[PDB]
């Protein structure tokens, strides 16, 4: 969301370490958006047993293509419930022109309806609006 | 040798179900600690009135996993609610679960406490044989290696409040030498047993004001809350998602510390800050 | 939709070797075993059998005693 | 602060400098070391018996039972800085940690390491439920 | 030289839950915080209070309870 979570009950900067104020350090109070991405993390067991890992963001936009120019995707998913697909499909069409949310959602969706027994579909883009969810008889 | 990515998330936590709820609550600045009869009681033995719980704690798919109606009352909610998201948290990523499936993928997770497993092997003539493999600690691994079908190593670590991370940093050394194509990183800290906070307050460790202070000169000790929390670690060349790339990890150990085991050596910290920089 | 046995803190002890209490659940819906006390009906009720109660405390008696009934 | 430490961790301390000195090193030699600690425990018996009583039971068994103490504080009393680990696989364990230490050794990391495996049979409903699961011999 | 606390056979739950029974065990070595018990010496004997069962079951009250003595 390219922005920092603001800290809480952050009032009275710990008067036992400096930089708290001492511009080297600072407390995220505010909701800060993030610019030049690049983390470490802290873990430390009360038995003596650190651990540290730094991290990279990937930073990357997505492109203007011509395929979902004029051209309707075919949107599908599975899951547990009517509601389990209903709440996809609804994710599904607030997001349509998203190629690449789209295709892992389908990539997902197929799974053997011995465990998911509940499969629906839409038509993204187009004057279709054509959107369909069913039950799904068991076996091969 | 090969790069690793984080592919994959999801966890419950503190009054949050799923992670676009726990979001929610970060940016909305809103305190998930509470003040419920939920776990135990008001304020039992002095134990302070606050802790970061889950909504719920009961819920579960049983049949969806394959787990006999009975077999399931006997499960550990933590192992419960762990292969549920670690399932919602390989889709999270883009996969099929099932493509995985007969990997040389592996399972690593971080759980300090096992407290459904005590409460379920005290009656003596009551006592179902089957909740030990839903409650032994190895079942939190075991258990999601069993039903995703990863071949590959299934490990839990307990180094305390450590951990969750340290497993996070023991899949990605995994993949990054060959070993896997992929991993299971979990973390699980259930919240059942007041006897254990009242083992902590009386090491002080523990706020009476019943929060986590974590900067502010009033910082008294820490407000225990619960999670289960899971992310999919992959090679790049495999991810169909990637929210970070991990660049370095290590872990030390606070040598021995004059000042007693409790305390947090900074000193050696900071050398472990530095193993990771810098000229390495 | 189904909600599952979340092990309470209620469970958990304040100590004991306790194999001298034991509480028992009765139920009357006919799949019950315990279906046969729908037979101890009186004036329009199913009251619990006086007698029972000798029987519920007899079985307790033996279970602290590491014996079965008989 | 003793007799509230859990059997395994205490004779754990003793035979892992049994273990040490029976290599000819003088374990102070290692004092500040890079060297590492792993431990096979899939039982902490003794933790739980003294969690029980909420007035009788001592808030510092925990810094003795709490099972990352079964590496943590050996790792603490030999002074080693290097990785301080506890694992849990049930019956294998102990051969796997001596495989982790192995692995971290062979790839820079450590110069030695201790690797531990512990088992305390306390609590009969553990066997019972074992029983229960026929896994136990009758024969004994 | 010195024998350790080994928790035993008989430490560990061993029914179900009773918040209604107690066992209190008391050491009256001069280390114990219950060696103030020492001073109620009768005869040439330290005999247990018998105002102290009436404190043993005044606490056992209060923790069926939930509550605490005061």
């Amino acid at each position: 969301h390219g922005v920092w979570a603001p800290n809480l009950h952050y009032h009275t900067p710990n008067p036992e370490i400096p930089a708290l104020q001492d511009g080297r350090l600072q407390v995220v109070d505010r909701p800060l958006p993030i610019r030049g991405g690049n983390v470490g993390i802290n873990s430390f067991g009360f038995g003596g047993s650190n651990v540290h890992v730094i991290l990279q963001p990937n930073s990357r936009p997505a492109p203007p293509p011509a395929q979902h120019a004029a051209l309707p995707r075919l949107l599908q998913a599975s899951g547990r419930t009517l509601e389990a697909v209903q709440t996809l499909l609804e994710q599904g069409l607030r997001h349509s022109r998203d190629l690449a949310f789209v295709g892992m959602l389908n990539e997902i969706a197929a799974v053997s309806p011995v465990a998911m027994p509940f499969r629906g579909y839409a038509v993204l883009g187009g004057e279709a609006g054509s959107q369909e969810v069913q039950q799904v008889p068991g076996s091969k | 040798m090969e790069e690793v990515v984080i592919a994959g998330m999801s966890g419950k936590l503190p009054e949050s179900e799923n992670l676009e709820e726990f979001w929610a609550n970060l940016i909305g600045g809103v305190d998930m600690v509470t003040a419920d009869d939920r776990r135990w009681k008001a304020g039992l033995y002095g134990l302070p009135r606050r802790m970061g719980k889950l909504k719920d704690l009961s819920r579960f798919d049983a049949s969806f996993f394959g787990v006999h109606s009975k077999q399931a009352n006997t499960m550990d909610p933590q192992l419960r609610m762990l292969l549920e998201v670690t399932y919602e948290a390989i889709v999270d990523g883009g996969i099929n679960p099932a493509s995985l499936r007969g990997t040389s993928t592996g399972v690593w997770v971080g759980v300090s406490s096992s407290d459904a497993s005590e409460a379920l092997s005290r009656d003596p003539e009551t006592l179902v044989g089957y909740s030990m493999i839903g409650c032994q600690r190895a079942m939190m691994a075991n258990r999601l290696s069993f039903f995703f079908d990863f071949k590959g190593p299934s490990i839990t670590i307990d180094t305390a409040c450590s951990s969750s991370l340290l497993a996070l940093q023991s899949a990605y050394q995994a993949i990054r030498g060959g070993e896997c194509s992929a991993a299971v990183v979990g973390g699980l800290n259930v919240l059942l047993k007041p006897n254990s906070s009242l083992q902590f307050m009386k090491l002080g460790m523990l706020s009476q004001d019943g929060t986590c202070r974590s900067f502010d000169a009033e910082g008294t000790g820490y407000c225990r809350a619960e999670a289960v929390v899971a992310v999919l670690l992959t090679k790049k060349s495999l991810a169909r998602r990637v929210y970070a790339t991990i660049l370095n990890a290590g872990t030390n150990t606070d040598g021995s510390k004059e000042q007693g085991v409790t305390f947090p050596s900074g000193d050696v910290q900071e050398q472990l800050i530095r193993s990771l920089y810098a000229p390495a | 939709s189904q909600a599952w046995d979340v092990p309470s803190a209620a469970d958990f002890p304040s100590g004991s070797s306790c194999s001298s209490v034991a509480v028992y659940k009765f139920d009357v819906s006919p799949e019950s075993p315990d279906h046969y006390l729908v037979d101890h009906c009186i004036d329009g009720r199913v009251l619990f059998p006086g007698t029972g109660y000798l029987w519920l405390t007899w079985k307790t008696l033996a279970r602290a005693l590491s014996q079965n009934l008989e």
